[PDB]
């Protein structure tokens, strides 16, 4: 039985099918403490996400330029970018 | 193996001894510590070295056992 | 208890829908389907 | 024809019985109810109790209301023991009368 | 005999069996058999839930306790067993470790006795209250306190009392009788056979003073409906439903 | 098993002092052990269970002599499992009727079984062959008509 | 009207009477089976011990 | 098992009445297989906070364009964009 | 006693290997529906390529993006970027 | 209480099952300020005879 | 807890929320003694008068 | 829950409101929903 703590730490045949019955419960014990400390954040709702459930397992790369530039709308509020009409309006006041 | 700990039972000679208590000792305790009564529950910190459990009954004839553990 | 595609096209998927659409499916049932859709198109070619 | 269900308390959980094959006023699990033979409603939960703040950290394992004794008034007391100790309580304080 | 048998022999005989007390609620007339709960450890002697039995009307019925050692009946405190306007001379409307206190809680006695538990949590406490149950968490050791969740549950409505059980039909409504105030969590499914203990399909929430019914839209052959209580400041009641149905086909 | 059904607190099991050399335990899982004379050895099989009524003349609803299409069982089972139901029946009344077939009822799929039969007395027999099973019959309702006489 | 076949394991085995005067949730011979008072099931079987 | 269903949705409950504890072994190695094979890549997932798994469940649907919350703020810069950089140039050149 | 009730969050040292066997497949199909319920929609959540939440370890922090000097050229419409037309057609008109 | 429903016709009837006892104060100020709402110059209201109060509610309708 | 016997004579917060429980019973008979003896008068029916109930709240001037 | 959109204008979207118009929630019931879909349209377009 391995003494880690972490994922992709133990073989899943390490069992054998041969090793005694009385490390089921280091391995249950193991499994658990593996998944708590693998997320310790989870305590809200299940929060399901699936990577967006469609593509962005392989799309979402960032490794020297990032790329799926946001869609957001206008910015009226928290004054951001610069929206065409308000700078339209203050290059042609002056 | 790692972290696994075997429980060991030591059944006295007699059927019974009255006032008796048992008080484990294994060299360097650093690599496992056991005590109590006839029930062990020896505990295993490494995954390599051998070991030596022997009996230290308390009262009866000093004369106790050995046991080599094998980690591997 | 039989299964069947949406379109009904062949013989072999008519004759299980058949067993299908009515519950009272079974081997001495199943095995006079075709003599019910025989008596079927008969009826149907006779005037159609 | 009718279809009424009254009555929902007059009989309470039925398990271990066919439940297509009961009365519409039974039920194949329940927890926390109480009938009167008309009606169900939510059992009383449960809450702490201390009649001094030195109880609060004690685990009893027995009781029993002693409704007078000779030193004591007309106030019922409690006889309540413990692993080790046996205590008694009379909403004023603590004592442990264990024999010595 | 064949009502909760083979229900009340699992549960006791999976941790502790020896742990099984009894308690004569003459109180209210019930008579409950304590023991260990499913899931505990073989060492504990904490009974943890309770099958009640009315020796009034016959009827059956479980509940949770707070790890009760032991039980009994006593006079409750100073501060319960009555008080009076000159004896708060200590106390304040800032709650001095005591918040809940009622003007008039019901009683059950003509003394006002309490029951009282000897519970593992060290301390006692109080079984029948009001809304609230105390669960235990052995993770971080700390005792929680959450409100007293009540659920009924009947599987297998096949209305072979009214029509067949095989044809659909058509779940719409359930007209309850309720009394008092409260708000109900209604939850209803069903399935397509008779032994499967159906899933669900909707839930809807019943407030007195408000709703007349609960919408539902079912038409498996076989129903059931389960009832939810989770509010603390409800002490509603069911007497009885009335169930609109109507009837499909089959196969 | 992990937790095998229980009928006592104590968990108390019905132990038999069997002729086959050894214990046996006579209310457990599905299993019958059958012995064999001619090898003189024990055989393992599973527990056979059988159903049987003769004689269905439906008297309480129509005539006895009349012939009745059989056509349909719709029981109400509860639990898993796979009957093995046979069905058949007589022209006469007091000879046990030969059969005319059978069908499994898996439940969880079926919701009945679907027999053809006209004789006027009607017979049933469940059987329950199965290993993995622990199903249960509370009733059922057969669908039949009437035919005729002579 | 109306047929129905309810309880099942009200009454198990009736022999030694005409079968064709019995009620539907009767039967003329059964082995290995239980019945509590509105069902019907597989006997437990049997199994070694040691 | 019963078949070769195994899929990454697996199915908790047993028959319960007989369930040949030897066996467990076989489920604590298809648990392990199954969670090794939807997080192949994966050691120690920390740093959530859990507060962006909010954020996304409420702001799905990543197709093209979608509805984002990030680094909102007076954005003047933004190396390679516009903001008072392409006005500036029309000012001075003229 | 029994503490074969949990869910979204789990104990390691709860089980108390010195225990009754019923707790077992109780414990697994605790797992399962654990597993299942904090996410039932798993094909292959990869999202990671070799541990990359250490380096892009940004998802908490939204004000102060990455924001790489590359000029992403990819934009489709957005109320920064301008076009040169309102110089011509401002020109034309006056 | 539930909402800012504070308004000069008040609701006496309670769930009575729990009230909370040391809510008693929130209760007693809230009368208090509804009644010197209701009130807010007033010393000692006498003299009145308790007779033109009849005469003023048989003869009501003052509106020109 | 003020000595006043009648109305406008206490801070409907003077309780503080923090005073002690036992003022309680002083408080309500404080109250009702008070609204006895502004009203001494009132044992007839309720003679609901309401002043006018429209307008006369305000209107109702008489000055010079 | 089966949920469908406001404007009905595609084929899945008008096999989930069959299917909830139609509460039972079967495979022996859904998976021939584009068997009845067709035998509508066979039926209109036919003298349509």
């Amino acid at each position: 039985e391995t003494n880690a703590v972490v994922i992709t730490d133990l073989n899943p045949l390490y069992p054998r099918d041969r090793d005694y019955i009385y490390e089921g419960a280091a391995q249950i014990r193991l499994i658990k403490q593996t998944l708590q400390n693998t997320f310790p954040n989870v305590t809200e709702p299940v929060d399901i996400d699936s990577d967006t459930f469609k593509i962005m397992s392989e799309k979402l790369k960032f490794t020297g330029d990032a790329m799926d530039v946001g869609g957001l709308m206008i910015k009226n509020v928290t004054p951001g970018t610069g929206d065409k009409d308000v700078v339209t309006k203050g290059q042609m006041e002056a | 193996s790692r972290g696994s700990q075997y429980i060991l039972t030591a059944t006295l000679s007699p059927a019974n001894a009255p006032n008796q208590n048992i008080t484990w000792t294994s060299s360097n305790p650093n690599i496992a510590t056991v005590s109590g009564t006839s029930t062990q529950g020896t505990i295993n910190a490494l995954l390599a070295g051998f070991t030596e459990i022997t009996a230290t009954t308390e009262e009866g004839n000093r004369v106790a056992v050995c046991t080599v553990r094998v980690d591997l | 208890m039989p299964d069947v595609q949406y379109p009904i096209n062949t013989y072999g998927w008519l004759k299980k829908a058949v067993a299908l659409w009515a519950d009272r499916d079974d081997d001495e049932f199943v095995n006079q389907i075709p003599n019910f859709i025989n008596f079927a198109e008969k009826e149907i070619y006779r005037n159609l | 024809a009718l279809y009424p269900i009254k009555s929902l308390g007059a009989v309470g959980v039925i398990a271990d019985q066919a439940p297509t094959d009961l009365a519409p006023n039974a039920f194949t699990n329940a927890i926390n109810a109480r009938f009167v033979e008309q009606r169900v409603f939510k059992t009383g939960g449960n809450a702490p109790l201390s009649y001094v703040d030195e109880d609060k950290d004690l685990t009893p394992l027995s009781f029993v209301s002693m409704p007078f004794d000779y030193y004591s008034a007309g106030n019922s007391f409690l006889v309540v023991g413990t692993n080790k100790k046996l205590y008694k309580l009379t909403d004023e304080s603590l004592t442990d009368i264990s024999r010595k | 005999s064949n009502r909760v048998k083979n229900m009340l022999i699992n549960e006791v005989c999976l941790v502790n069996p020896l742990a099984t007390r009894v308690h004569l609620h003459q109180d209210k007339k019930e008579v409950w058999v304590l023991y260990v709960g499913p899931g505990e450890p073989k060492e504990s002697f904490a009974c943890t839930k309770a099958a009640v039995w009315n020796y009034e009307f016959d009827t059956w019925s479980f509940r949770t306790i707070p790890y009760a050692q032991c039980i009994g009946l006593v006079d409750p405190p100073v501060l319960e067993r009555g008080p009076i306007w000159s004896d708060f001379q200590e106390i304040t409307w800032d709650d001095p470790s005591i918040k809940e206190l009622v003007w008039r809680k019901d009683a059950t006695n003509f003394r006002q006795r309490v029951t009282i538990v000897g519970s593992f949590l060290k301390g006692f406490y109080q079984v029948d209250v009001g809304a609230l149950d105390y669960f235990y968490d052995r993770l971080n050791d700390v005792v929680i306190e959450k409100p007293l969740e009540m659920r009924l549950e009947r599987t297998g409505i096949d209305f072979d009392n009214v029509t067949n059980e095989w044809n659909q039909k058509h779940i719409n409504r359930f007209r309850p009788q309720t009394t008092g105030s409260g708000t109900y969590i209604f939850e209803a499914g069903g399935s397509q056979f008779s032994n499967e203990y159906g899933h669900p399909h909707t839930s809807k929430t019943y407030t007195i003073g408000v709703d007349r019914h609960v919408s539902v839209r079912l038409n498996h052959p076989y129903l059931f409906y389960n009832v939810i209580d989770n509010d603390v400041n409800s002490n509603a009641a069911i007497n009885g439903l009335t169930i609109e149905f109507a009837v499909g086909g089959r196969r």
